[PDB]
C-alpha cells in the first residue's frame, strides 16, 4: 500500500473514515479548498423532497439509486474526484450517512486555520469594552497566528462568576468556589 | 457493521480515480494476518479451494470467498507474512505431485522432499479433496493381507480393502504394529506374482522429529525402504500442515488403487488431527460443541476413510487399505472421538495398558478385538487351524481342584504363551500353522508354562532346514490335505523326544 | 430469472438475483459445471439476495458465475418404475442401468395430513425375537425406534428385522440409507439380488434404494431422508398399499443441520446444535404416518453420541416413537446378544386389553424379577453372595437365568459365530418364562440357558455338562 497524510484532528466512526481517506486524496494535489466549496453546496442539493426520498427508501435497487446520481453529479458542475466519492457511498450503502461525512470534514479543515472557540457562560452580554478585552487576551494566548472565533452562553445558575474554556483548557471562576466551603465542615 | 475493507487504503484506490496499475483480478494484497488466516483484498477471479501463492514463498488455501475479501488458510508459519504483501493466484486446485517414483523418499505433507535428495521427478498431480468411489465400482474384499503377527493373522484377520483401527494408550505398542506390517512385505515385493505385491505409505502427524529419523533407518536397515513413502507433518510443524497431511497422504496411494496396485497407509495418529482441526476451528470462531470441539468432526474423518476401498474387475482390480491409530486417555473407548471412528471403520484391534506391564507383548485384547469382513478372506490352511483356537481362548475365559475347570486352565495358559511374539520378526503365512498347530492338536499339554518360550524357538529353527522342501507344500496349496497333516505328526511327536525338558 | 454468486462460505453458497426473487425451498441450478450441481433457497437476506445450501461439493466457484432459476421445488421420479432402482438425493439413477422412466414428478417439500386422517387402529407385528415379542411388542402401522451407542448391533438387529418380517410381506418395501457405510449399501444391494427381491430381467421387484452417505457434503444429508420419504407417499395414497419404510441412520439427519446452522448466522442453543431443533424434526416425523388410505411402517435406528440418553438428539425422538428398544453396551460385555435393555424398553400397545391377560402378566412377571435383582447389586458386591435370605438366593438364582435367557442367536449373524440362526412363535414365548418364574428348572446351570431357541433346546443342553 502507500502512506496517507494525517489529519489534525483524526476523528474516529464510520464517518471519520471517509473524511480522512478524503483529506489524505485533497491534500495530494493541492485541492483542499475546492472540494470543500464543492461539499457546501452538496449538502443543499441532497435535502430535497424529490431527490431525499429514494435514497433512504430501502426498496429501489442498489444500481439505480447511482445511475440517478451519477448523472446528476455529472450535469451541473462536478467532475472532480469528488465525483467518485458519490459514486463509492452509494455503492456502500453507506448515502443516509452523508451529512454526517460532509458535517465532519468542515472542522477537519477547520482546525487548518482554526482556534477550537472558547465558551463563556455567565449572564446577560455585558458591555463592549468587557468584550473586546478578553478578545485581546486570548489573542495573546493562542501564540498560532489564528483569528479566535468564540461563542457566548447564557447561564444563571451560576452566582456570579464565569468559566472560559479555551479549547481543552477550562479555567474556573464560578459557584464552585461556594461549595470549596467544606473546609469549614471536612476541615 | 463497519466492514472489513471499509479501511482508509482502499477507499483512497478508489477516491483517488480508479487506479489502472492494479491488477485486482489476478493478484492482491494482504489487510490482515495473525490467527492463521489472512485477509486478502482483491483476487477476484480465485476459486473455492485453490492453492496460492505469498510474496514470501508459502502456499496458502483459498477457502472462504466473501464479497470483500478472501480468507487463506496458511501453510507453515505466518511470521514471513506482513500486511501489505502481493499473493498471487496459481489456478488450480490444491493438489500434490504422485507417481511410482517416490518410492524411497521422505517428504512433507505438500510434496517437497526433506531427506536431501534432490527433486523428485513427478509427471501427474491429484487433487486432494475428490470423493470416494460410489456403490457400483465397489466389490466385497476377497485376498488377504498378512500381518506376521502370531496374534493379528490368526485372531482378527485382515483383508485387502478393510479398514481396522488400532485403539490403545500410550506406550502399548501401537506403532510396533505397524512397522512389522511393512517389513512383512519383503518377501512379496521381491518375487515374480505381481498380483501379490504391495506398496506401502506412513504419515507421522504431531509425532516427535527425532522419533521419524530413528524409524526410516529401521526400514533401510530391513530393506524395506525401496517400496515405502512417508509423509511427515511432525510436532513442530504448523497446524494446516497437520490437518491436510492425511488427504496429501491418501491421494498418493488412489494412484495405485486405479491402476491395478495394491497399496497400505498407516494414518499415525488421527487424535492430533482432530486437535489441529480444533484449533483451526476457534481461532475462526466458530461454535464448540462436546469437549471443544467443532459440529463437523464427523465430516473430518469419514470424507477421508471412506476412500479406502476395493474396486471390481472391470475398474482394475486394485485396493486401498487404511490402518488408522487412536489413543484413548486411560482406557476411555467411550470419549468423543473414540467412537467417531468405531462407527467407521469395519473392526478393532484393542491393545490393554495392564496387559502390557505383566508382560505379555503384544498385549492384545483378544475378547474386544473384532473384525467382521476381514473373516473371510484368509487362507484355508489358517482357517483349519485357528477356527480351533477361538473355541479354547473362549472357554479359558469364563473359569477366571475342580473338574472341568483345571483342564482348560492348563491348556488356556499355553496358549497365550503360544502367542507372544518378539520385536521385528515378522514371520511367514505357513511357519505360522505349524506353531498354532502344536497348540492347539495337544502335543505340548505335558510342558511347564516357563519353558514354551523356549521350544517355539527350537522347533522352528529345525522344521526350516531339515522340512523345508515339505513345507512348501502348504503355502503351494494353500491347505492342509489329509498328506500334510499326518505327515505333520510325525514332525512334532519326533521332536519332543529330542527337545530336552 | 438468472443470478450471480457472490460468496462462497463452506457448504453455503449466496446468490443475489436483479428480478424475479424465487421464493423458499425452490431449487436452482448453476450454470458452467461439468455435473449438476442445484442449490436449495433458504432464506431472504434483503437487498434482492437470498442464501441457499448446495447439494454438491462447492469448489471451484468463482464470484460472478450464473445460476437459473428452475422455479419449482425439487422433483424426483416417482411411481412403480423407480422399484429396483437406486436413487441419489436428486433423483438421478446411480446404479449404471439408464434413466429412471416414470410419468409424474413429485416434489420433496409436502406437507402434513391433517388431524381428520389419522387412523387409530391398533395391531401387533410379531417378529421371532423373544426379547421384543414379550417385553414391547410390534404394532402395525407405527413408527419403531432403535437407540444404541456405537458397536452394539443397531444394524445387525435392522437386517435381521428385514430377514423376517419384510421377505414374507406382501407388500412394498423402501429402504433409505443416510450416513452410513458405503461399503454396508453395496452389500445389500448384492444380497436383495441373489435373494430374489430386486430383479434386473423382469418387472418383479420390491423394493427401492435410497442413498445418502457418509461421504457426501452436510446439504446432502440433511435432504436424503425426505427423498426416501417422498418414494414411499406414492405407494401409500396413489396406490393404497401396505409399506415398510427402513431408515438407517435417522441421528446423521440431525447431525447434518447442526454443521450448516453456524454457516447461516445464527446464535446457537445448548450442547452444540441448532436452535430449530425440534422445530424441523417434528416438520420432518410428521409425513410418517398412518393415514385413511394406506399404512407406512417406520422402523427408525437412532444413534446415541457418547452413550449419553440426555443428549437433546436422542432425547426429542422419544416423543415420536410408538415402540422402544434401547440397547446399551454393558449387556453386551457379558456376551448378551441382542444387548437389549429389558428395563429401558417400552411399548404402547402394553395393554391387558390388546395383547391379552396371559400375555400382559408374564411380561411384568419378568420385570419385577429383573429389578429386585438391580437393588442388590450394591450389596453383592461389596458383603458377597453369603449375606443374603435364603428367599432372596432365588431371586438372584432365577434372574441370571432369565437374563441368558434373553439371548438368541441370530440368521444374520451366521457368519460371526457359526451357529444357526434361530427363530421362535409368539406362543412359544410366554410358555418359555412361566417355567422359569414358578421353578420348574432348578435344577439347571445358568450356562444351559444360553443362547438357545424355544424353553426345549435348555434341556438339551443341561445333559451334556453332565
Ligand atoms: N512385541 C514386543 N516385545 C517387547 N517389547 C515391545 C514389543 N512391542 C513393543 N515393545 C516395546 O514398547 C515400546 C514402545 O512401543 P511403541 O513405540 O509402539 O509405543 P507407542 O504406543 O507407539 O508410544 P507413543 O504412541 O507414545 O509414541 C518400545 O520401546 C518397545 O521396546
Ligand atoms: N447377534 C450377534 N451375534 C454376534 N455379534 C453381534 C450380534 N449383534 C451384534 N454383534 C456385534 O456388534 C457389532 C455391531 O456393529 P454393527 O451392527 O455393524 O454397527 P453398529 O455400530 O451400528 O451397531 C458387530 O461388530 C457385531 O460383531
Ligand atoms: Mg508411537
Ligand atoms: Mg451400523
Amino acid at each position: 500500500f502507500a502512506k496517507l497524510v494525517r489529519p489534525p484532528v483524526q476523528i474516529y466512526g464510520i464517518e471519520g473514515r471517509y473524511a480522512t481517506a478524503l483529506y489524505s486524496a485533497a491534500s495530494k494535489q493541492n485541492k483542499l479548498e475546492q472540494v470543500e466549496k464543492e461539499l457546501l453546496r452538496v449538502a443543499q442539493i441532497l435535502k430535497e423532497p424529490k431527490v431525499a426520498a429514494s435514497i433512504m427508501n430501502p426498496y429501489v435497487k442498489r444500481s439505480v439509486k447511482v445511475k440517478s446520481l451519477s448523472d446528476m453529479t455529472a450535469k451541473e458542475k462536478f467532475s472532480p474526484l469528488t465525483s467518485n466519492l458519490i459514486n463509492l457511498l452509494a455503492e456502500n450503502g453507506r448515502l443516509s450517512s452523508t451529512p454526517g461525512v460532509i458535517s465532519a470534514f468542515s472542522t477537519m479543515m477547520s482546525v487548518h486555520r482554526g482556534e477550537v472557540p472558547c465558551s463563556v457562560t455567565t449572564a446577560s452580554p455585558l458591555d463592549e469594552a468587557t468584550l473586546t478585552e478578553l478578545k485581546t487576551v486570548l489573542k495573546s494566548f493562542l501564540s498560532k497566528g489564528q483569528i479566535l472565533k468564540l461563542e457566548v452562553k447564557v447561564d444563571p445558575s451560576i452566582m456570579g462568576g464565569m468559566i472560559v474554556r479555551i479549547g481543552e483548557k477550562y479555567v474556573d471562576m464560578s459557584a464552585k468556589t461556594k461549595i470549596q466551603k467544606l473546609s469549614r465542615a471536612m476541615r | 457493521k463497519t466492514g472489513t475493507a471499509e479501511v482508509s487504503s482502499i477507499l483512497e484506490e478508489r477516491i483517488l480515480g480508479a487506479d489502472t496499475s492494479v491488477d485486482l483480478e489476478e493478484t492482491g494484497r494482504v489487510l490482515s494476518i495473525g490467527d492463521g488466516i489472512a485477509r486478502v483484498h482483491g483476487l477476484r477471479n480465485v476459486q473455492a479451494e485453490e492453492m496460492v501463492e505469498f510474496s514470501s514463498g508459502l502456499k496458502g488455501m483459498s477457502l472462504n470467498l466473501e464479497p470483500d475479501n478472501v480468507g487463506v488458510v496458511v501453510f507453515g508459519n505466518d511470521k514471513l507474512i506482513k500486511e501489505g504483501d502481493i499473493v498471487k493466484r496459481t489456478g488450480a486446485i490444491v493438489d500434490v505431485p504422485v507417481g511410482e517414483e517416490l518410492l524411497g523418499r521422505v517428504v512433507d505433507a505438500l510434496g517437497n522432499a526433506i531427506d536431501g535428495k534432490g527433486p523428485i521427478g513427478s509427471k501427474t498431480r491429484r487433487r486432494v479433496g475428490l470423493k470416494a468411489p460410489g456403490i457400483i465400482p465397489r466389490i466385497s474384499v476377497r485376498e488377504p493381507m498378512q500381518t506376521g503377527i502370531k496374534a493379528v493373522d490368526s485372531l482378527v484377520p485382515i483383508g485387502r480393502g478393510q479398514r481396522e483401527l488400532i485403539i490403545g494408550d500410550r506406550q502399548t505398542g501401537k506403532t510396533s504394529i505397524a512397522i512389522d506390517t511393512i517389513i512383512n512385505q519383503k518377501r512379496f515385493n521381491d518375487g515374480t506374482d505381481e498380483k501379490k505385491k504391495l506398496y506401502c505409505i506412513y504419515v507421522a502427524i504431531g509425532q516427535k522429529r527425532s522419533t521419524v529419523a530413528q524409524l526410516v533407518k529401521r526400514l533401510t536397515d530391513a530393506d524395506a525402504m525401496k517400496y515405502t513413502i512417508v509423509v511427515s507433518a511432525t510436532a513442530s510443524d504448523a497446524a494446516p500442515l497437520q490437518y491436510l497431511a492425511p488427504y496429501s497422504g491418501c491421494s498418493m496411494g488412489e494412484y495405485f488403487r486405479d491402476n491395478g496396485k495394491h497399496a497400505l497407509i498407516i494414518y499415525d495418529d488421527l487424535s492430533k488431527q482432530a486437535v489441529a482441526y480444533r484449533q483451526m476451528s476457534l481461532l475462526l470462531r466458530r461454535p464448540p460443541g462436546r469437549e471443544a470441539y467443532p459440529g463437523d468432526v464427523f465430516y473430518l474423518h469419514s470424507r477421508l476413510l471412506e476412500r479406502a476401498a476395493k474396486m471390481n474387475d472391470a475398474f482394475g482390480g486394485g485396493s486401498l487399505t487404511a490402518l488408522p491409530v487412536i489413543e484413548t486417555q486411560a482406557g476411555d473407548v467411550s470419549a468423543y472421538i473414540p467412537t467417531n471412528v468405531i462407527s467407521i471403520t469395519d473392526g478393532q484391534i484393542f491393545l490393554e495398558t495392564e496387559l502390557f506391564y505383566k508382560g505379555i507383548r503384544p498385549a492384545i485384547n483378544v475378547g474386544l478385538s473384532v473384525s467382521r469382513v476381514g473373516s473371510a478372506a484368509q487362507t484355508r490352511a489358517m482357517k483349519q487351524v485357528a477356527g480351533t483356537m477361538k473355541l479354547e481362548l473362549a472357554q479359558y475365559r469364563e473359569v477366571a481342584l475342580d473338574a472341568a475347570t483345571q483342564q482348560l486352565l492348563s491348556r488356556g495358559v499355553r496358549l497365550t504363551e503360544l502367542l507372544k511374539q518378539g520385536q521385528y520378526a515378522p514371520m511367514a503365512i505357513e511357519e505360522q500353522v505349524a506353531v498354532i498347530y502344536a497348540g492347539v492338536r495337544g502335543y505340548l499339554d505335558k510342558l511347564e508354562p516357563s519353558k514354551i518360550t523356549k521350544f517355539e524357538n527350537a522347533f522352528l529353527s529345525h522344521v526350516i532346514s531339515q522340512h523345508q522342501a515339505l513345507l512348501g507344500k502348504i503355502r503351494a496349496d494353500g491347505k492342509i490335505s489329509e498328506e500334510t497333516d499326518a505327515k505333520l505328526k510325525e514332525i512334532v511327536t519326533n521332536f519332543l523326544a529330542g527337545f530336552e525338558a | 430469472a438468472t443470478g450471480r454468486i457472490v460468496a462462497v462460505i463452506g457448504a453455503v453458497v449466496d446468490v443475489q438475483f436483479d428480478e424475479g426473487l424465487p421464493p423458499i425451498l425452490n431449487a436452482l441450478e448453476v450454470q458452467g459445471r461439468e455435473t449438476r450441481l442445484v442449490l436449495e433457497v433458504a432464506q431472504h437476506l434483503g437487498e434482492s439476495t437470498v442464501r441457499t445450501i448446495a447439494m454438491d461439493g462447492t469448489e471451484g466457484l468463482v464470484r460472478g458465475q450464473k445460476v437459473l432459476d428452475s422455479g419449482a421445488p425439487i422433483k424426483i421420479p416417482v411411481g412403480p418404475e423407480t422399484l429396483g432402482r437406486i436413487m441419489n438425493v436428486i433423483g438421478e439413477p446411480i446404479d449404471e442401468r439408464g434413466p429412471i422412466k416414470t410419468k409424474q414428478f413429485a416434489a420433496i417439500h409436502a406437507e402434513a395430513p391433517e388431524f381428520m386422517e389419522m387412523s387409530v387402529e391398533q395391531e401387533i407385528l410379531v417378529t421371532g425375537i423373544k426379547v421384543v415379542d414379550l417385553l414391547a411388542p410390534y404394532a402395525k402401522g407405527g413408527k419403531i425406534g432403535l437407540f444404541g451407542g456405537a458397536g452394539v448391533g443397531k444394524t445387525v438387529l435392522i437386517m435381521e428385522l428385514i430377514n423376517n418380517v419384510a421377505k414374507a410381506h406382501g407388500g412394498y418395501s423402501v429402504f433409505a440409507g443416510v450416513g452410513e457405510r458405503t461399503r454396508e449399501g453395496n452389500d445389500l444391494y448384492h444380497e436383495m439380488i441373489e435373494s430374489g427381491v430386486i430383479n434386473l430381467k423382469d418387472a418383479t421387484s420390491k423394493v427401492a434404494l435410497v442413498y445418502g452417505q457418509m461421504n457426501e457434503p452436510p446439504g446432502a444429508r440433511a435432504r436424503v431422508a425426505l427423498t426416501g420419504l417422498t418414494v414411499a407417499e406414492y405407494f401409500r395414497d396413489q396406490e393404497g398399499q401396505d409399506v415398510l419404510l427402513f431408515i438407517d441412520n435417522i441421528f446423521r439427519f440431525t447431525q447434518a443441520g447442526s454443521e450448516v446452522s453456524a454457516l447461516l448466522g445464527r446464535i446457537p442453543s445448548a450442547v452444540g446444535y441448532q436452535p430449530t431443533l425440534a422445530t424441523d424434526m417434528g416438520t420432518m416425523q410428521e409425513r410418517i404416518t398412518t393415514t385413511k388410505k394406506g399404512s407406512i411402517t417406520s422402523v427408525q435406528a437412532i444413534y446415541v453420541p457418547a452413550d449419553d440418553l440426555t443428549d437433546p438428539a436422542p432425547a426429542t425422538t422419544f416423543a415420536h416413537l410408538d415402540a422402544t428398544t434401547v440397547l446399551s453396551r454393558a449387556i453386551a460385555e457379558l456376551g448378551i446378544y441382542p444387548a437389549v435393555d429389558p428395563l429401558d424398553s417400552t411399548s404402547r400397545i402394553m395393554d391387558p386389553n390388546i395383547v391379552g391377560s396371559e400375555h400382559y402378566d408374564v411380561a411384568r412377571g419378568v420385570q419385577k424379577i429383573l429389578q429386585d435383582y438391580k437393588s442388590l447389586q450394591d450389596i453383592i458386591a461389596i458383603l458377597g453372595m453369603d449375606e443374603l435370605s435364603e428367599e432372596d438366593k432365588l431371586t438372584v438364582s432365577r434372574a441370571r437365568k432369565i437374563q441368558r435367557f434373553l439371548s438368541q442367536p441370530f440368521q444374520v449373524a451366521e457368519v460371526f459365530t457359526g451357529h444357526l440362526g434361530k427363530l421362535v412363535p409368539l406362543k412359544e414365548t410366554i410358555k418359555g418364562f412361566q417355567q422359569i418364574l414358578a421353578g420348574e428348572y432348578d435344577h439347571l446351570p445358568e450356562q444351559a440357558f444360553y443362547m438357545v431357541g424355544p424353553i426345549e433346546e435348555a434341556v438339551a443342553k443341561a445333559d451334556k455338562l453332565a
